[PDB]
């Protein structure tokens, strides 16, 4: 088990990393995980709710509505 | 008239000399036939003066380009004149290529006109 | 047999039988399990003369 | 609507003020890649440029004798063709353009 | 006399085969597509064999781990391989002089080209 | 003092060698497991 | 894992094992159990029936 | 302070330049086949004698 | 998210069956046609159509066909290493796909 | 691409999903505590079929025959070799990655015995020993001095660890002759009885 | 009358053919080019190789 | 931020070989995770202040460790931590 | 060896060969009113013959091609899985063999009869080829001359006083 060192950063959130094995944050920031390590992903959040609900069905492109 | 075949002997650059000329300038030749070949020969000498031209202009550009500019003398002319050469070229076959083919629609119109190829016959 | 031991320790024998093997394990060829079921839909499809003897198998009536 | 999570907040669009932005030392400098950018982004245009406008150009309007690769599958006797006897309602152009 | 080697099958066609031991004494130092091959098959065939449980479901898991790894080895070697085959083809076709003789009657049809039926192909008589 | 063949041949070698990094660098598997 | 022996003790004195386990998981050892990955499944209402 | 430095970092050294990389190579000595310029009676001859000076001028 | 089912996969794969299987019905019949196209008969009206046998050089098929396949061998390389590969690694694959 | 089999499902409600989703610290901490759940629920299940085999015995013997018990046998010494030559390989591809404080002197002393054995000198391997082994000897040397994976003495351990795992206790197996349409026990003469 | 001759050669190639080829033939599916004996590789179905070989 | 980039290893193991970082003038990748962004460096000493380098090294390199290549005979027990049931 | 040697569609190695592509080009220069009625069942039979060979050339070559196919893919078998891949480059590698077969000479006792054949049939065959198929006379001169044929229209003549109409190949006299 390599764990975690030390986090240089004054962020004391960021301190969560130095409880866990090198092993279990590849598994879970990498690898599978790789487009969610270490991201809030409140962009998920926000584009699901985009899908959802009951909008505008007129879509130019992913990121715009038809003007 | 010409052998035909995997194993014949290309069109060499000659005979098709010879043969535009002859399209050209001989009777037993229709002049439609005659009109074809002189079309061709107005039509494609554009595109040998247009390639070598925009290869000058290409290559004059490209003599200062952003990584071709801080060359030493020899790699930057080298590279510099790549895109010359490239166009001039594309200009040359491109004219080769077109007049030839038309000149060689009016061979074919001549052998059929004279019953020249066998096989063929109204 | 016996002239093929005497030859055994000759180089260029041994060479063209080095030769040989290498020929013979060139080409390994992997055959993978292309079905949606992989790794585990194939090993469970491999398990019929080993279910018998397991536990959840055994007569073991409630009352 | 989207933006008005029920559960989380979304995160703020100022950085925290926590951070500091003032310059410190430099760790990596590698600036000629601006240059070499610069070259391909350009050298790829241009010979965009020559193989997608100027030949297609000079062999479409300045010229009505075919190249070999537009026939020579065919067996069609040979013909010329002009660029102004086709596509009445003209829907090439907004192809060409698009 | 004939049935002793014609009737009397072989022992080998019998019974199972046994692993062919020469063939993992001396391995090259590397994760090679043939080493990952051998461990791949070395599994497969335990977990196609085994009464035992936990070491079939640890050699699910290293399997899988191995069919990623094999199908990336097999994209490097998709990737050179066709890449080469690609510019082969485009560099023989480049040097290949190919023959433009051959003969262009299918072209012309001297009936069609010039109408045999003229003025009577409209209803005249 | 001119120009040199040996020179000309290392600069050859130098810009057959200089798009090999990035070449395998695009080749390179992430470590990204998309399954 | 290490389970206590008085806990062990007290959990065959108070209850005894007489059925099976029908669950696959019993099958693995503690080298596959350490390779596993935890995925989470969002379990809320449910309006669509198709 | 930045333009003294010419927009690059003082702390890094950096990379030469074509132009740098191609003076660095067209000023490096020539030495010439010292097989040539021996004290050897074999190399008296005026085939060798031409070949070393045309060679280590 | 959240819309993509296992049902809603396998009714786009349908769909795009079913798109490509009416599109080949016409070109189908049109090549049916193509086929045993009509003609005059031989003895005296088209004595020719016997040597018209329309065939074309397979060497230069071969030379024409090196970009479709090109194109289709990089899209299963670009398939592929998807599963280990990002986005902008494979923008290199997607612009010589579409050049 | 193949089925990973190694997920385990735990449900969440919408609001710990949108934590979980909006912050890594809590993912991590709630992943750590429900993979000490499934070690502990997986450990009680293993006890419990410990007592239920107890109490109950073994559903019954193994129809298996010897060819195949003596090829799982080498199967799984194989497996273990294999295993200890891919760790060799990566610890020696990984070398700059793993220890970069060390890397630069192990590197020169790697390179340095290379030269110095393959210049002015023909390198004469014996058994399985390559330059690539070689070289990776040399690298790990102050690791390799601690605990060396010797490779015979790891054959010899990788065998009576397949012996004594208890899955081949040959009162376990009812030996036959699996070819036979008919189920019959071993028929293998006496000696070679003896011998297995 | 061929027909006859061809077939009795037929039903003798068999003969000749049994020994000679297709069994040494067989002799290649003892194991795999990796060394690992014959093992079942499922195309569709998964099917229950249960008997012995 | 700093805190948010990682020098990842591959996902597929075999590949470390196949890296442009084995070169010494090769590329080193390095990944913010915050954003799944891509920084790739020239690994070479003339593009890199030698008065941070090795703080950023020392800060990046958290995750390539030795677990990647696995647990030989004796560090496969201390693989993970016991769980003690029932000790109260 | 084989029990069908009378057959007119087979032959031995010492035969005069003759590629498909050969045989199809020199069918496009001749004349059947030029042929007596023995010449044009000897080109009929041949015909026949030839259709089949033609339809079953694929055939022959199609196991090269799916090896030489597997083997561009890489070293993993996806049998029902790479089909794609493994047809594409089948689409294109078949061909290449074809080309190489068919440009492949095989030797047929129709063909040593149609070319080497004393009567008229065989001097029209031969000049007709001579001067229509320059090459392909070319390559069937010296392949004849190097079989112990002896024909005024071979250019390897010695016995010859008009000039030979083409270049003539090095050689063993
Ligand atoms: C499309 C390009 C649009 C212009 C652009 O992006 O310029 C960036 C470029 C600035 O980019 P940079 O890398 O931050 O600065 C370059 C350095 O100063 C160092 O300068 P440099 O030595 O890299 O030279 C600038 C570079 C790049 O400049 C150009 O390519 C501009 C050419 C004219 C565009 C009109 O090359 C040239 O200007 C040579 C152009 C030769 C003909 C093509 O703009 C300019 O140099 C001025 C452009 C003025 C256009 C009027
Ligand atoms: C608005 C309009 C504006 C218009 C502007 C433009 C107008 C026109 C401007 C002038 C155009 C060009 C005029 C003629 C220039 C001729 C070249 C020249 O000056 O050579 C000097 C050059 C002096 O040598 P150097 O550059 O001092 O030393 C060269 C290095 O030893 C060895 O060189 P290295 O180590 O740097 O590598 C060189 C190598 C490097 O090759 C590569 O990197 C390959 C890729 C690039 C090509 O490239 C070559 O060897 C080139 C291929 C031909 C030889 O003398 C010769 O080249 C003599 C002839 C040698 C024949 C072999
Ligand atoms: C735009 C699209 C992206 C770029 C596409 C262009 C090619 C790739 C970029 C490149 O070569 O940059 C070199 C260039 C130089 O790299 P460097 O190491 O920084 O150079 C300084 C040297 O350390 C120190 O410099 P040095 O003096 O020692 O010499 C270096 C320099 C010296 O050059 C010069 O002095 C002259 C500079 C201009 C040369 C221009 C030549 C071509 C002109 C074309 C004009 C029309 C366009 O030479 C070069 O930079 C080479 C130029 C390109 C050579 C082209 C021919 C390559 C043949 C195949 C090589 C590999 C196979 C053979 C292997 C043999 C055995 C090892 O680097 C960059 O531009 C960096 C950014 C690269 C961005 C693209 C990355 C993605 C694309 C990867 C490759 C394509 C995809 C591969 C398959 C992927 C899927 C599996
Ligand atoms: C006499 C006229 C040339 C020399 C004028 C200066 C006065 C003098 O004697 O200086 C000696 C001079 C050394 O004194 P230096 O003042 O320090 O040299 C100034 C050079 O610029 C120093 O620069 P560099 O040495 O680099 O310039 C020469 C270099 C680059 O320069 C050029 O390429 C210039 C080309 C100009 C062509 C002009 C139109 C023709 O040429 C080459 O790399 C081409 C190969 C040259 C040698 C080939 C023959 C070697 C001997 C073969 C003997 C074979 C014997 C058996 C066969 C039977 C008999 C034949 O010796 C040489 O340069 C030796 C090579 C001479 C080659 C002359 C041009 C080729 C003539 C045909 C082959 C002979
Ligand atoms: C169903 C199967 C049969 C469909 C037949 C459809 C009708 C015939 C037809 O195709 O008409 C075409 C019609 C035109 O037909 P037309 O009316 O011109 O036909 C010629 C008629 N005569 C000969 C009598 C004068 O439309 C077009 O040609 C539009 C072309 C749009 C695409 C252009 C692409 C340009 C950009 C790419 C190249 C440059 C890249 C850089
Ligand atoms: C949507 C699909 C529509 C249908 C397309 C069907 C195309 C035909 C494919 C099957 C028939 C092929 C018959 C070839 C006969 C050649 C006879 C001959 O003498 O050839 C010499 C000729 C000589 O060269 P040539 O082709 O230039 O001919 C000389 C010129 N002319 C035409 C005037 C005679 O060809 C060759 O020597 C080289 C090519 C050999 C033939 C290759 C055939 C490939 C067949 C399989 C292709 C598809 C594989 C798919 C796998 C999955």
């Amino acid at each position: 088990m390599n764990r975690f060192f030390k986090v240089s950063s004054k962020y004391q959130y960021y301190k969560y990393l130095e409880q866990y094995d090198a092993a279990f944050l590849r598994k879970y920031q990498s690898e599978t995980h790789w487009y969610l390590g270490r991201r809030g992903a409140w962009k998920n959040l926000v584009i699901k709710y985009a899908g959802d609900h009951i909008s505008l069905e007129e879509e130019h492109n992913v990121k715009y509505k038809t003007h | 008239m010409e052998p035909f075949g995997t194993d014949e002997r290309n069109w060499t650059h000659e005979e098709k000399d010879i043969i535009t000329r002859f399209l050209k300038y001989d009777k037993h030749v229709n002049l439609k036939t005659a009109e074809m070949v002189y079309s061709a020969e107005v039509e494609s000498a554009y595109f040998g003066k247009a390639g070598a031209l925009a290869g000058g202009v290409i290559s004059a550009l490209f003599f200062n380009f952003p990584i071709v500019r801080n060359l030493p003398i020899i790699r930057r002319s080298v590279i510099g004149v790549l895109p010359f050469l490239y166009c001039y070229t594309w200009g040359k076959n491109t004219q080769e290529e077109l007049r030839w083919l038309k000149t060689f629609a009016a061979y074919q119109r001549f052998v059929v006109y004279h019953g020249q190829h066998c096989k063929l016959w109204v | 047999l016996f002239l093929i031991n005497n030859y055994k320790a000759y180089k260029i024998n041994t060479f063209f039988l080095y030769i040989y093997i290498y020929l013979n394990n060139l080409n390994i060829i992997w055959y993978p399990i292309f079905k949606a079921y992989s790794i585990f839909g194939y090993y469970k499809s491999t398990r019929l003369n080993f279910i018998d003897t397991k536990n959840e198998n055994i007569k073991r009536i409630k009352y | 609507n989207y933006l008005d999570q029920p559960f989380v907040k979304v995160p703020n669009a100022n950085p925290n003020a926590s951070l500091n932005f003032e310059e410190g030392e430099v760790l990596y400098e590698n600036t000629r890649l601006l240059e070499w950018a610069k070259f391909w982004n350009y050298s790829v245009v241009v010979g965009y440029l020559w193989c997608a406008y100027f030949v297609p150009y000079n062999i479409f309007f300045k010229t009505h004798m075919p190249l070999e690769h537009a026939y020579d599958n065919l067996f069609f006797p040979y013909f010329q063709h002009t660029h102004f006897l086709w596509d009445n309602n003209a829907l090439h152009i907004p192809t060409v353009g698009g | 006399m004939i049935w002793k080697y014609l009737q009397r099958t072989n022992r080998g066609n019998i019974i199972q085969a046994g692993l062919q031991h020469r063939k993992f004494e001396n391995l090259p130092f590397k994760q090679n597509f043939d080493n990952l091959t051998k461990a791949y098959d070395l599994r497969m065939w335990y977990i196609s064999n085994s009464p035992h449980e936990a070491k079939n479901l640890e050699y699910v898991n290293e399997l899988e781990a191995l069919h990623n790894e094999l199908n990336y080895q097999n994209s490097r070697q998709f990737l050179f391989r066709t890449v080469s085959f690609l510019l082969g083809w485009a560099l023989f076709y480049q040097f290949y002089e190919l023959p433009k003789t051959y003969d262009w009657q299918d072209t012309q049809e001297p009936k069609h080209q010039v109408p045999a039926y003229g003025d009577l192909e409209e209803g005249g008589d | 003092k001119g120009f040199n063949l040996a020179n000309a041949v290392n600069t050859v070698k130098s810009t057959l060698n200089a798009p090999i990094k990035h070449i395998k660098r695009n080749i390179e598997p992430t470590g990204s497991n998309y399954s | 894992t290490v389970i206590n022996s008085e806990f062990l003790t007290y959990l065959k004195s108070n209850y005894k094992i007489s059925f099976s386990a029908s669950n696959i998981v019993k099958y693995l050892s503690d080298k596959s159990v350490n390779n596993s990955v935890i995925l989470y499944l969002r379990k809320n209402k449910i309006f669509n029936k198709s | 302070a930045h333009r003294s430095n010419l927009y690059q970092s003082k702390d890094i050294v950096g990379e030469k330049s074509f132009h740098e990389k191609h003076l660095e190579q067209q000023t490096a000595p020539y030495s010439g086949v010292k097989s040539l310029e021996e004290p050897v009676s074999q190399n008296k001859s005026f085939i060798n004698s031409l070949m070393r000076a045309i060679h280590n001028h | 998210y959240s819309k993509f089912t296992a049902a809603i996969q396998r009714f786009w794969k349908r769909t795009y069956i079913i798109f490509w299987v009416i599109e080949a019905g016409t070109f189908s019949v049109f090549f049916y046609l193509t086929l045993n196209a009509s003609s005059e008969p031989v003895y005296m009206y088209d004595q020719i159509k016997i040597y018209k046998t329309h065939l074309f050089s397979w060497r230069w098929f071969l030379i024409k066909l090196l970009p479709s396949v090109s194109i289709i061998l990089l899209g299963y390389y670009l398939q592929l290493t998807l599963k280990w590969n990002l986005f902008n690694k494979q923008n290199t694959i997607v612009l010589l796909i579409t050049l | 691409f193949e089925t990973p089999s190694n997920m385990v499902y735990s449900m969440v409600n919408p609001d710990e999903h949108d934590r979980l989703l909006v912050d890594p610290a809590y993912r991590m901490e709630r992943t750590k505590a429900l993979e000490e759940k499934y070690k502990v629920y997986t450990s009680s299940l293993r006890e419990v079929e410990k007592q239920f085999e107890e109490r109950y015995g073994r559903a019954g013997q193994i129809n298996i025959s010897k060819v195949t018990y003596s090829t799982l046998i080498d199967v799984e010494k194989a497996v273990l070799k294999m295993d200890r030559l891919f760790r060799k390989v990566a610890k020696f591809e990984n070398r700059a990655f793993i220890d970069r404080a060390n890397h630069s002197r192990r590197e020169k002393r790697m390179l340095e015995r290379a030269q110095q054995r393959w210049d002015s000198n023909y390198s004469f391997f014996t058994g399985s020993l390559t330059e690539e082994e070689q070289k990776y000897r040399d690298y790990y040397e102050t690791e390799l001095e601690a605990y060396p994976e010797d490779e015979g003495i790891e054959q010899q351990l990788d065998q009576q660890e397949v012996l004594l795992s208890g899955r081949y206790d040959p009162k376990l197996y009812d030996f036959q002759e699996g070819y036979t349409k008919n189920p019959e026990d071993d028929q293998t003469s006496l000696i070679e009885k003896k011998a297995f | 009358n061929i027909r006859a001759h061809f077939w009795s050669n037929f039903a003798l190639g068999l003969l000749i053919t049994g020994p000679i080829f297709i069994i040494p033939f067989g002799k290649a599916f003892r194991n795999l080019r990796s060394g690992v004996p014959y093992y079942f590789r499922p195309k569709y179905v998964f099917t229950q190789k249960n008997q012995y070989n | 931020e700093v805190a948010h980039l990682e020098h990842l290893p591959p996902s597929v193991r075999s590949g470390v070989k196949d890296l442009s970082a084995q070169d010494a003038d090769g590329l080193v990748d390095v990944t913010c995770m915050s954003s799944q962004r891509s920084l790739v460096f020239y690994k070479g000493d003339q593009y890199w202040n030698p008065k941070v380098y090795n703080d950023f090294i020392n800060q990046t390199s958290n995750l390539w460790t030795r677990n990647y290549t696995g647990y030989n005979r004796l560090e496969v027990q201390n693989s993970v931590e016991q769980v003690k049931i029932g000790f109260s | 060896m084989d029990n069908n040697y009378h057959f007119w569609g087979n032959g031995d190695r010492q035969d005069v060969s003759l590629s498909y592509e050969d045989y199809y080009s020199i069918l496009d220069c001749l004349l059947d009113e030029k042929l007596s009625p023995q010449g044009l069942m000897k080109f009929k039979n041949l015909h026949e013959v030839s259709m089949y060979g033609v339809s079953y050339v694929p055939l022959y070559c199609f196991p090269v091609a799916y090896g030489i196919s597997h083997m561009l893919t890489g070293k993993v078998r996806r049998g029902h899985s790479g089909y794609r891949n493994l047809f594409s480059l089948m689409s294109v590698v078949l061909p290449f063999t074809c080309w190489y077969a068919y440009t492949t000479p095989i030797p047929r006792r129709l063909y040593t009869e149609i070319i080497c054949s004393n009567n008229a049939d065989g001097a029209y065959v031969r000049n007709r080829i001579k001067q229509q198929k320059p090459g392909i006379w070319r390559k069937l001169s010296q392949q004849l001359y190097n079989k112990n044929f002896r024909f005024p229209e071979l250019n390897q003549d010695l016995t010859a006083t008009e000039f030979p109409l083409d270049y003539v190949a090095p050689h063993k006299f």
